[PDB]
């Protein structure tokens, strides 16, 4: 949770975290790139039969 | 069999396609970065 | 300058149909990219050089 992170427990500076905006998305993202892949690793290697 | 299997569906190229989505997605999000303020009084430059 | 947006690019005749309560267009950017002319009421296109 970007905003938990950056923020914590705010309105106010989750105000002010929207107008950087998809900054946050962009790591979101990124990181989900990652956890996918994860699993790939482990049905590439081990789910061959 | 492959020629057949390749005119059915796209999905199996999915591969190849998710490189170019990956691009294009990469650039226009290099664009919509400019929408923001970074806490200036402004996003677009001109009204400096 | 139109209004005082100041900025370098080619003026040309629009498409664009602004209602009677619309000035400037914009790109995703953010960025002008149309204007209504504050004396010949139409709308031109901006484009940069």
């Amino acid at each position: 949770d970007c905003t938990m992170y950056i923020c914590g427990d705010s309105t106010e500076c989750s105000n002010l975290l929207l107008q950087y905006g998809s900054f946050c998305t962009q790591l979101k993202r990124a990181l989900t790139g990652i956890a996918v892949e994860q699993d790939k690793n482990t049905q590439e290697v081990f789910a061959q039969v | 069999k492959i020629q057949d299997s390749l005119s059915s569906t796209a999905s199996a190229l999915g591969k190849l396609q998710d490189v170019v989505n990956h691009n294009a997605q990469a650039l226009n999000t290099l664009v919509k970065q400019l929408s923001s303020k970074f806490g200036a009084i402004s996003s677009v430059l001109n009204d400096i | 300058n139109f209004n005082g947006l100041k900025g370098t690019g080619v003026l040309t005749e629009s498409n664009k149909k602004f209602l009677p309560f619309q000035q400037f267009g914009r790109d995703i950017a953010d960025t002008t990219d149309a204007v209504r002319d504050p004396q010949t009421l139409e709308i031109l296109d901006i484009t940069p050089c």
